RNA sequence: ACUUACCAACCCGAUGCAAACUGCGAAUACCGGAGAAUGUUAUCACGGGAGACACACGGCGGGUGCUAACGUCCGUC
RNA sequence: UCCUCCUAAAGAGUAACGGAGGAGCACGAAGGUUGGCUAAUCCUGGUCGGACAUCAGGAGGUUAGUGCAAUGGCAUAAGCCAGCUUGACUGCGAGCGUGACGGCGCGAGCAGGUGCGAAAGCAGGUCAUAGUGAUCCGGUGGUUCUGAAUGGAAGGGCCAUC
RNA sequence: UGCCUGGCGGCCGUAGCGCGGUGGUCCCACCUGACCCCAUGCCGAACUCAGAAGUGAAACGCCGUAGCGCCGAUGGUAGUGUGGGGUCUCCCCAUGCGAGAGUAGGGAACUGCCAGGCAU
């Protein structure tokens, strides 16, 4: 199995629970240049909010954006912007990645900025 | 590393002349070396094991697995899960000093030696080799062996063919017919 | 055929006890689990003795 | 003599022997030997006929044989009551419908096949007809 | 050997079928492996029984990359 | 090491067979909702009284037997 | 006696000295959870090495595997590994299935307490279906029950277990 | 609004495989380095971290293409409920239902949310 068709087998398990408990999950996305956050309604279909490194007002603050410092602001934006959405309660989804490193330091990140999982 | 080097220094721009190739991630990279020793007459000694595990660590540089019987069989008399060889996976750094080693000093100390075949490539570019004697590398101390062993070498490479595989090793001077 | 049953034995003071089974030749040693009094009401170590 | 080599199971609900034939051109030869009747063809019949087409040829030409029998028949022998177990395997059949090719055959003219299926056919206890290929 | 043998029936099968209306903790299937799976408020016991998590009616589907067969359940 | 008019699995093309085969699949039957007409409640519950638990043939679908038996065993009328 | 398949007529059930097999156990991990992983078979190359051991690539794609019969499942694996572990928890249980009955099964959720996980969560044994013996009598431990004038005790009850 | 890319879903092969072509500013990918976080029953392959010299070779995406997969009528055929009938191991008639395979043919998916790059 090459490395993407793998990690979204490891993804699709903890993917159906949330699916099953209609959680709202911050969905996360991981690049060696980039990292993106995603938080979609349960139906699956609709992203209420998203926050990534590709958008210039979070790059440009960034020495690298593929780097767990990166990760952090990611983190922090989207609960923010998640915040004030009235969104507080969601549920991790790793996406088939180590909870660890970058992901971490963002999952980390957002529950600082009062986002609740 | 001085044979990676030498691979990006030299090998690189002999083999994009010689296939005339549009990229250089066309150009062939040794990407493995894998070493590997069927011991199989370690169900009844299972010493016999350790010291081909030793054997290939200090061949290597680095810790042996050891490799279980994936099947039972009873032609060799072996049950699922018994342990059977060792092998060991080398990769970067230690697989290019191990490269130069072997053609620079191991190789050459086989008995009578005329070169290696250039015929043992799989199709796709691969080379496979056996050593008879593991005492042919110096790391081994030829007056603590237990007793002389063989040992197998696949070099693993990104060559689609065995031509291409054979212009990569020709070009690090690797010994042929 | 060859398992035996055993009694797992409270270490508070009650004479609580669960019963399982043991494979005494492959197994010689003191089965040995923490497990759930009810009478202290708290998991305990509990502590193989005979049937 | 027509036999399975080797089978899953030795023995064979009688079941039943309702419907039309398949395979009902002749696909491999010039001519064949078509089933009208329904029934049941035994091995030693099925080797009686090839037999009598084939001394017919004199061995010339080619001849396809469509059916196989692969139906185990058990018998209780004399003397035995009902029940008990099922019956030992006797014997072999085919299953024969309405409208199955049963021989084919080429490499000889059509008049000394149709001689040679008349022949064959005296050995079967179900009626037949003599056909042949057809372009589709 | 001699044949002479069989075991009790199981009365595995569909107790409740589409559209049937039915309480939480009604058994819907008793089957053997997930021919059928759980869907929206359908739980599967450890013999995979198949079951009702919340009143409302049966509804059978077939979903998913490998047409699998789901049963869940509507609110009515 | 080389070869023989021998046998040859797998594979490709063509052709059949299967109760314990299915990459297909009915008619019916069965479960559930709703509705009218009809039907002396034909339904369910509790309670008083039982009898019965040797079945037969015929039709259809089958096992057994020989697609034998006014045979034998189930299903259904 | 029990389990699996067919007969069995596409819901359940369905007989014969009908056709085929299996059980009367195993496991403190082969249980729980988190994290990870992915067979068979064939072709080519490779010391000793052979049709078959272990190594590499390619085809293949679950035909493997599942402690064990068969059938149904299984890749989100139910298959294979490792870390931490004792949910192989105690009290209950909306609502169901299957039984003439005795019974047997499935079960979300509630209270207490626990393991694993960052968390969502998962865990009341094992992919599921065999692996079993009613009652009586008696043994062992526990006990806010009983205790033949009264206080005890014996014996009885109750709970656990043999 | 238009093209391009990434993520998450719907749908579950008319959607896949193959063959040919094609893309790197951006994105994605390979890639670079690895003491360290973290990892290998050996291996920085994978997991992971710090990056940006190189390349779209592979992978991936897009466009093309009926060798295959897949979908697929009409008509006939098979079976079958009810009623009737025959030469009753099997069939036929009336009525209703009506496959499977094959044939013509279709087919190189369709679609929603958010974000990024480019252009008018
Ligand atoms: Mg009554
Ligand atoms: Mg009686
Ligand atoms: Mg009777
Ligand atoms: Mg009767
Ligand atoms: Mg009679
Ligand atoms: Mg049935
Ligand atoms: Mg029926
Ligand atoms: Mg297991
Ligand atoms: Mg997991
Ligand atoms: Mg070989
Ligand atoms: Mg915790
Ligand atoms: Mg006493
Ligand atoms: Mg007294
Ligand atoms: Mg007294
Ligand atoms: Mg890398
Ligand atoms: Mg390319
Ligand atoms: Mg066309
Ligand atoms: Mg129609
Ligand atoms: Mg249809
Ligand atoms: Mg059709
Ligand atoms: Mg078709
Ligand atoms: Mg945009």
């Amino acid at each position: 199995m090459d490395k993407k068709s793998a990690r979204i087998r490891r993804a699709t398990r903890a993917r159906r629970k949330l699916q099953e408990l209609g959680a709202t999950r911050l969905v996360v996305h991981r690049t060696p240049r980039h990292i993106y956050a995603q938080v979609i309604a349960p139906n699956g279909s609709e992203v209420l909010v998203a926050a990534s490194t590709v958008e210039k007002a979070i790059a440009e603050q960034l020495k690298y954006t593929g780097n767990k410092d990166a990760a952090a602001a990611v983190g922090k934006a989207v609960a923010e912007r998640a915040l004030e959405k009235g969104i507080k309660d969601v549920s991790f989804d790793r996406s088939g990645f180590q909870y660890h490193g970058r992901v971490q330091a963002l999952a980390d990140a957002a529950r600082e900025a009062g986002l609740q999982f | 590393a001085k044979l990676h080097d030498y691979y990006k220094d030299e090998v690189v721009k002999k083999l994009m002349t010689e296939f005339n190739y549009n990229s250089v991630m066309q150009v062939p990279r040794v990407e493995k070396i894998t070493l590997n020793m069927g011991v199989g007459e370690a169900i009844a000694d299972k010493k016999l094991l350790d010291n081909a595990a030793a054997d290939l660590a200090a061949i290597s540089g680095q810790k042996p697995l050891i490799t279980k019987a994936r099947k039972s069989v009873a032609g060799f008399k072996i049950r699922q899960g018994y342990p059977i060889g060792c092998k060991v996976t080398l990769r970067g750094e230690r697989m290019w000093e191990f490269f130069e080693r072997l053609i620079t000093i191991a190789v050459p100390r086989i008995r009578d030696f005329r070169g290696l075949s250039a015929k043992s490539f799989d199709g796709r570019g691969n080379y496979s080799m056996g050593v008879r004697e593991q005492i042919i590398f110096p790391e081994i101390d030829y007056d603590k062996v237990d007793r002389v062993r063989g040992l197998d070498i696949t070099i693993t490479t990104t060559a689609k063919s065995d031509e291409e595989g054979r212009a990569l090793l020709a070009a690090f001077d690797f010994p042929f017919r | 055929g060859i398992r035996e049953k055993i009694k797992l034995v409270s270490s508070a003071g009650t004479g609580h006890f669960y019963t399982t089974t043991k494979n005494k030749r492959t197994k010689p040693e003191k089965l040995e689990l923490k497990k759930f009094d009810p009478v202290v009401r708290q998991h305990v170590i509990y502590k193989e003795a005979k049937i | 003599m027509l036999q399975p080599k080797r089978t899953k199971f030795r023995k064979m609900h009688k079941g039943r022997n309702r419907g039309l034939a398949q395979g009902t051109d002749v696909s491999f030869g010039s001519f064949g030997l078509k089933a009208v009747g329904r029934g049941r063809l035994t091995a030693r019949q099925i080797e009686a006929a090839r037999r009598a087409m084939t001394r017919a040829v004199k061995r010339q030409g080619k001849i396809w044989i469509r059916v196989f029998p692969d139906k185990p028949i058990t018998e209780k022998p004399l003397a035995v009551r009902m029940g008990k177990g099922k019956g030992n395997v006797e014997y072999w059949v085919a299953l024969i419908q309405p409208g199955k090719v049963l021989y084919e055959m080429d490499g000889v003219p059509e008049e000394l096949a149709r001689e040679a299926f008349k022949l064959a056919a005296a050995k079967l206890p179900i009626k037949t007809t003599f056909v042949t290929k057809t372009v589709m | 050997t001699r044949n002479g043998r069989d075991s009790e029936a199981k009365r595995l099968g569909v107790k409740r079928f589409g559209g049937e209306s039915v309480l939480a903790g009604s058994i819907i299937v008793r089957q053997r492996g997930t021919k059928f799976h759980a869907g929206a408020n359908v739980g599967c016991g450890r013999d995979h029984t198949l079951f009702a998590k919340a009143d409302g009616k049966v509804k059978f589907e077939v979903k998913g990359p490998k047409n699998r067969k789901f049963i869940s359940i509507e609110a009515e």
